[PDB]
This record gives structure tokens, sequence and C-alpha cells, in this order.
């Protein structure tokens, strides 16, 4: 389901990192493969050349922790109306406490040592389940 | 702007929000509904400095950028029935030492 | 504004709006107006009540959303709380 239309009609888009995370913007290419692009430092914005009907998602460049773009999971550059570039506002999502806790423990603990903590084997698994873009793309294909 | 607060007397901690331009007296009204002591029986401290009722919370340095939902600013409460008690805010628990593998 | 009392393992009485504590299903469950937590200490349950405020404020917000801060020393026990509370 998830791949960029090769519409061949360009669209001037502003990636606006409105998050404390270093952002990795990810174009879904014509085969539906996630192709990474140059990372945005936090609170910075760049005006980029993309195409209508193309598909974009954004992740933490260091942990692939999932971010939002204009409130939602996926971004599709529309037509620039009045020569006014379209805005991709990349914010942090309201992570669950469990997911935010996981992020923070992962960020401190080397993956090897996850097994070397005093927590239920249920939570080791939750720790090892690093956010994956591919697994998420797979997850999102279904109804 | 909105401001988010822990109003704290001894063990009791109270999470509440208000606007920067709301007053310290409106904050004493909040405690009245909850703890059933009138505003004249209360004394509000910012770090043990007594606060004037007439003053707005933005005047007292409780801004949106200090009193955040994720990191609310503490407000100390003292009750009266002859004189006002010493501010005694009982501290939260001590986090144990980091396991070797988080250091 | 209906409030609720969340007593921790060390007797700390946390008072939070009712509509902020039905963020946690586990609490939503226990209620559906004091609630004791024999296993959750106050240096944790403090931080949980901050999340509650954090979630009610920033969920469905067009505004920039800031990090939820978690200090290394609380991380392992706060995760175990998060999971028990379904939030
Ligand atoms: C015709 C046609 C052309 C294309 C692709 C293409 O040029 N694309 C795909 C997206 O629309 C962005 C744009 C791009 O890659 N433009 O160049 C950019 C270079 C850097 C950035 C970024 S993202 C963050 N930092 C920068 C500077 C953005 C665009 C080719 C890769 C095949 O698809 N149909």
């Amino acid at each position: 389901v998830l791949r960029s239309v090769n519409s061949r009609e360009p669209s001037q888009v502003i990636f606006c990192n409105r998050s404390p995370r270093v952002v990795l913007p990810v174009w879904l290419n014509f085969d539906g493969e996630p192709q990474p692009y140059p990372t945005l430092p936090p609170g910075t914005g760049r005006r980029i050349h993309s195409y209508r009907g193309h598909l974009w998602l954004f992740r933490d460049a260091g942990t692939h922790d999932g971010l939002l773009v204009n409130q939602t999971e996926l971004f599709v550059p529309s037509l620039n109306v009045d020569g006014q570039p379209i805005f991709a506002n990349i914010t942090l999502p309201v992570y669950t406490l469990k997911e935010r806790c996981l992020q923070v423990v992962r960020s401190l603990v080397k993956p090897e040592n996850y097994r070397r903590l005093d927590i239920v084997r249920s939570l080791y698994e939750d720790l090892e389940d690093h956010p994956n873009v591919q697994k998420d793309l797979e997850r999102l294909t279904q109804e | 702007m909105d401001v988010f607060l822990m109003i704290r007397r001894h063990k009791t901690t109270i999470f509440t929000d208000a606007k920067e331009s709301s007053t310290v007296f409106e904050l004493k009204r909040i405690v009245e509904g909850i703890l059933k002591r009138p505003p004249d029986e209360q004394r509000l401290y910012k770090d043990d400095q007594l606060l004037d009722d007439g003053k707005t919370l933005g005047e007292c340095g409780f801004t949106s950028q200090t009193a955040r939902p994720q990191a609310p600013a503490t407000v100390g409460l003292a009750f009266r029935d002859d004189t006002f008690e010493a501010l005694c805010i009982e501290p939260f628990s001590s986090p144990p030492e980091l396991p070797d593998v988080m250091k | 504004m209906m409030y609720v009392k969340l007593i921790s393992s060390d007797g700390h009485e946390f008072i939070v709006k009712r509509e902020h504590a039905l963020t946690s299903g586990t609490i939503k469950a226990m209620l559906s107006n004091e609630v004791n937590f024999r296993e959750i200490p106050s240096h944790v349950l403090s931080k949980v009540c901050m999340y509650f405020t954090y979630k009610v404020r920033y969920t469905n917000s067009s505004t920039e959303i800031p990090e939820f801060p978690i200090a290394p020393e609380i991380a392992l026990e706060l995760l175990m709380a998060a999971n028990f509370l379904d939030c």
C-alpha cells in the first residue's frame, strides 16, 4: 500500500523540527522502501524540493523513536498554492509513560545488559523490541 | 500562559494549574475547597520566602517556562490555631543507587 | 473540580483532579476516592502524577510538545509503575 506516487510534479516543503530530538526524515521510495535523508538538528528548519503524492515519515536519528508530522504519522507534500511552501511540522508525540520509560532505560543500558537487570522477563522483551521503521510499515499495512 | 504546581504541606502534595496573571490568593482559595481551611489560615512560600496575596504568580517567578506540566513548581503551605506553623515539607523518597550497568 | 487521593508506599497523599487520573486505566478501574499503592514509592508516584498533567495538557495539542524528563535513578522503578498502571 505504502509507496510514493511518481507524480513528477514538484512541491516546495519546509521540514520544521519542533522537537528536542535530532530528526531523521524518511522518504518512502517508488518500491515502498524507507530511504533515509540528511538529519535535522533540533529546533532547526530546512526548505526542501520534493514531489506531490510522495510519502514521508520522521524518526529519532539515534533511536528511530517515532515522531509525528502535522499531528499524524505520514506526510504527503500537496500543491504549493500562492507560491507559499507547505509546512511539515515535526513534533514529539505524547509517548505513553511505559514507552518514554523504555526510551530512557534503552538510552542508558547497553543492549547486552538488558538481561542483566532485576525486572520481569516480560519487560526485557519490551526493552529488546527497539522501534523499527520496517516492522512499523508492516504493522500499518492491514485493516 | 498556564502554570502547573505542587502545593505541599508535610505529606500532602496537591497538583493544580492556574494562569500566570492569577493571584496567590486564588491559590489559597484552591487549598480551601480541598483541605477545608480558610485563606486567612494559610501561608504560601516560594522556597521559604513568604508570598503577598495581592501578587500575580508571574510576578512571583511561576511562569509557563518554570511551572510546566512535566516539571511543576513547588508551593509551600503553612497553617495557623494561634500562630503560623514552621514550613515543614516532608521530602519524597530516595532513589536507590544506579545498578552498575546504567553508569 | 472533583479531586482524588493517591497514597504511596511511604504515606505521601497526592491530590490530583479526577479527570487527570482516568488517564490511567488501572486507576479508572479501581475507581469505576482515596487509592493506596503499597508497592509504589513517592519519588515515583510524584512523577506519575506529573505525566497525568503532561498527557491531559499536550494530547491533541497543535503546540510544540516537550520531552517528558526521567532522571536515570528513577527510570527502572517508574517503568515498572507505568506498566502496572496502563499508561
Ligand atoms: C522526479 C523525481 C525525483 C525524485 C527523487 C527526489 O529527488 N526526491 C524524492 C523526494 O521528493 C525528495 C527529492 C530529493 O531527493 N531532493 O533533494 C533533497 C536533498 C536534501 C534534502 C534534505 S532533507 C533534510 N536535509 C536536507 C537538506 C531534501 C531533498 C529521486 C531521489 C529519485 O522522485 N521523483
